[PDB]
């Protein structure tokens, strides 16, 4: 029945404008207010504003007046289909987040408890084009003791956009693996790590290789990790 | 703006126990309070609206109380599917505002982390950057702190870290921290250390290497 499909993830450079369209279905379009909420990864949720899909009026929080415009298009033919677009000018570091689209519970047009959401539209603001990662080994240092078990891994550095895949020994090695959430650097480029817990004896005797695949850049790479002496 | 304060920030429980998130409001708000469940890579799910109305599709174990400035979300029979973040939302005044969010964990014995430090590799120092990486492996509770010291000088602003989902078999976490520097400044100092603080550790743990010591 009810469904809200949003734009695919977008990547914009600072100062640019982004538009996120949300297509509503399965209900009378002009009978409910659509709201917009941003989810910033580290922080929490942020209300952007709301649009009256019938008259087209716009109500935004002060933080965004003059920087953002909501527009709706009602469908020629049917009342159970409509699209609401969002446009935010001069995007900056603080604006990277997942932008969600949602409509109120029936009877709550004057309030804002959102019952139906779109899948979410990530928009990253970086000063960068598509790039392949550089993969460096991580191994315990020359005079490093690790009582009991030891660790190693791959640093997957300076790539854009997300995402990447990281396996080990082409899959044969899976116990003890930890591949961590990517972090966006001040460079506008992503950096990620994938490590694995392994016995101290085995270090230096078994072959460990990380298998990286950055599909956006067509980059596929295998790197052997080895401790040095 | 209307500030909304949630408590606790974290909440560890095992399946079956009852949980109670409370959301305080900076001012009166009739009953214009909502609750949302939030999971990684998924849209927010409405649990309660108008402070007490359970939304359709939501199990009867979810329930919302409160009125005025003190509201509560209760989960009687907690279940695995209920481990996630929960946020409160006010719409009495524009603009809408949310709480900081509560993390609903899965309790287990305290477990201190295994700490490893990794120096910058051959290949990366020929490219022009130094990345020191510090790993905190398979630990619990989730709250953990990492400080970086070079020549024992406390580093600030030049570090980034990442935390993994709560593992579904040990119920532990792991943390990766990356200290990025210039190759020029990396070759300036000798000792690189990663101090780690956690509830399961008697005292601070420090893993280090000496730049260039064989
Ligand atoms: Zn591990
Ligand atoms: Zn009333
Ligand atoms: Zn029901
Ligand atoms: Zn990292
Ligand atoms: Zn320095
Ligand atoms: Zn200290």
């Amino acid at each position: 029945q009810v469904q809200l499909i949003q734009s695919g993830p977008q990547f914009k450079t600072p100062g640019a404008s982004v538009t996120v369209s949300c297509k509503a279905s399965g209900y009378i379009f002009t009978d409910y207010l659509i709201h917009w909420v941003r989810l910033v990864p580290g922080k929490g949720l942020e209300w952007l504003g709301r649009i009256n899909t019938n008259a087209g009026l716009m109500y935004l929080s002060h933080k965004f007046e003059g920087r953002l415009i909501l527009r709706r298009v009602v469908d020629w033919r049917t009342p159970s289909l409509g699209t609401v677009n969002m446009e935010l000018r001069n995007v900056r570091s603080d604006d990277s987040a997942i932008y969600f689209c949602g409509r109120v519970v029936d009877g709550f047009n004057a309030a804002g408890p959102l019952e139906f959401w779109g899948q979410g539209s990530p928009v990253i603001v970086s000063s960068a084009s598509t790039k392949g990662p550089s993969v460096f080994p991580l191994a315990p240092s020359s005079k490093s003791t690790s009582g009991g078990t030891a660790a190693l891994g791959c640093l997957v550095k300076d790539y854009f956009p997300e995402p990447v895949t990281v396996s080990w020994n082409s899959g044969a090695l899976t116990s003890g693996v930890h591949t961590f959430p990517a972090v966006l650097q001040s460079s506008g480029l992503y950096s990620l790590s994938s490590v694995v817990t392994v016995p101290s004896s085995s270090l230096g005797t078994q072959t460990y290789i990380c298998n990286v695949n950055h599909k956006p850049s067509n980059t596929k790479v295998d790197k052997k990790v080895e401790p040095k002496s | 703006q209307v500030v909304m304060t949630q408590s606790p920030a974290t909440l560890s429980l095992s399946p079956g126990e009852t949980a109670a998130v409370s959301c305080r409001a900076s001012q009166y708000v009739d009953r214009s309070i909502s609750w949302y469940q939030l999971k990684t890579g998924r849209a927010p799910r409405l649990l309660v609206y108008a402070a007490s109305s359970r939304s359709i599709g939501v199990p009867d174990r979810f329930s919302g109380s409160g009125s005025g400035r003190d509201f509560t979300l209760t989960i009687r029979g907690v279940q695995s599917d209920d481990f996630a973040l929960y946020y409160c939302q006010q719409d009495y005044y524009w603009p809408v505002t949310f709480g900081q969010g509560t993390r609903l964990d899965m309790k287990r014995t305290v477990a201190a982390p295994s700490v490893f430090i990794f120096p910058p590799s051959d290949e990366q120092l020929k490219s022009g950057t130094a990345s020191v990486v510090c790993l905190l492996n398979n630990f619990y509770p989730r709250e953990a702190k990492v400080q970086w010291k070079v020549d024992n000088a406390l580093q600030s602003g030049n570090s980034q870290e990442s935390v993994t989902e709560q593992d579904s078999k040990d119920s532990t976490y792991s943390l990766s921290s990356t200290l990025t520097l210039s190759k020029a400044d990396y070759e300036k100092h000798k000792v690189y250390a990663c101090e780690v603080t956690h509830q399961g550790l008697s005292s601070p743990v420090t893993k280090s290497f000496n730049r260039g010591e064989c």
